[PDB]
């Protein structure tokens, strides 16, 4: 269902990473499969060639944590006016304190050891319930 | 308008009422002081800092910084966030 | 510009914000509203330094980029019990436990 429209109309975009994370751009291809693209270090930008109606989202390349692009989940390149590129401001969401806590705990404890942690069962599930693109694609649909 | 949040070790954190209502658990404990027998001061100070952070950066175009969490307090802060639903 | 502060005395900590251009005295009015003690019974501090009523929080080193929402600056507070001021005493927060083995 969620897939890029095969418009064939070029659209230039600036991917601008105003997050402190390494950014993984993900293009949803014509059959809805996520295609990973080269990464952007923190604070960097790239002028890229995409197309009108194509779908993109952005993640942390290491952890797959979700990121926002122009304040939302999905970015769809639009028509270029006066030959100016479309800006895609990639930023950190305001994570819930819980989700932030989970990120930091995931970054310190190998997935083998989550069960050794002295916490309630549902938090162990929350830790193992990694941010995952496939899961988010189902939701958005 | 303020409310008082009291840590397990007796520290009294005084924050805006609207900030503390970020937490559904705190709303329910209020509906204006709340005692937290399981949350020590080094965790509840951070919780209060998250309120300030959340309120300041929710719906804002100005670039958003990372909310910092020392490794030493992360496990306890997780448990507190799960309890407080925030 | 907003600055984000923790005003602290003994085991009391007030989270609030003020303007960089606001004065020390004005911060005491804020404390007065919350703890019910007038400015003349309050001393405010940056670390060990006593702050003068007429100075701006900015002049006294509380700037927007150091007194941040997620990491607020600390302002010490002491009260006069009747005739003379108590000494500045800020109780430290509790110590985190040892990192578990896995961490
Ligand atoms: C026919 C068509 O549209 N295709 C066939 C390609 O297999 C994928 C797609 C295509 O050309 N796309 C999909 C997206 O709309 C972007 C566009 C594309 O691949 N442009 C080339 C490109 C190369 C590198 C990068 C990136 S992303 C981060 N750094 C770089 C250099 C972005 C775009």
């Amino acid at each position: 269902v969620l897939r890029s429209v095969n418009s064939r109309e070029p659209s230039q975009v600036i991917f601008c990473n105003r997050s402190p994370r390494v950014v993984l751009p993900v293009w949803l291809n014509f059959d809805g499969e996520p295609q990973p693209y080269p990464t952007l270090p923190p604070g960097t930008g790239r002028r890229i060639h995409s197309y009108r109606g194509h779908l993109w989202l952005f993640r942390d390349a290491g952890t797959h944590d979700g990121l926002l692009v122009n304040q939302t989940e999905l970015f769809v390149p639009s028509l270029n006016v006066d030959g100016q590129p479309i800006f895609a401001n990639i930023t950190l969401p305001v994570y819930t304190l819980k989700e932030r806590c989970l990120q930091v705990v995931r970054s310190l404890v190998k997935p083998e050891n989550y069960r050794r942690l002295d916490i309630v069962r549902s938090l162990y599930e929350d830790l193992e319930d990694h941010p995952n693109v496939q899961k988010d694609l189902e939701r958005l649909t | 308008m303020y409310v008082k949040l009291i840590s397990s070790d007796g520290h009294e954190f005084i924050v805006k009422r609207e900030h503390a209502l970020t937490s559904g658990t705190i709303k329910a404990m209020l509906s204006n002081e709340v005692n937290f027998r399981e949350i020590p001061s080094h965790v509840l100070s951070k919780v209060c800092m998250y309120f300030t952070y959340k309120v300041r950066y929710t719906n804002s175009s100005t670039e958003i910084p990372e909310f910092p969490i020392a490794p030493e307090i992360a496990l306890e802060l997780l448990m507190a966030a799960n309890f407080l639903d925030c | 510009m907003d600055v984000f502060l923790m005003i602290r005395r003994h085991k009391t900590t007030i989270f609030t914000d003020a303007k960089e251009s606001s004065t020390v005295f004005e911060l005491k009015r804020i404390v007065e509203g919350i703890l019910k003690r007038p400015p003349d019974e309050q001393r405010l501090y940056k670390d060990d330094q006593l702050l003068d009523d007429g100075k701006t929080l900015g002049e006294c080193g509380f700037t927007s980029q150091t007194a941040r929402p997620q990491a607020p600056a600390t302002v010490g507070l002491a009260f006069r019990a009747d005739d003379t001021f108590e000494a500045l005493c800020i109780e430290p927060f509790s110590s985190p436990p040892e990192l578990p083995d896995v961490m």
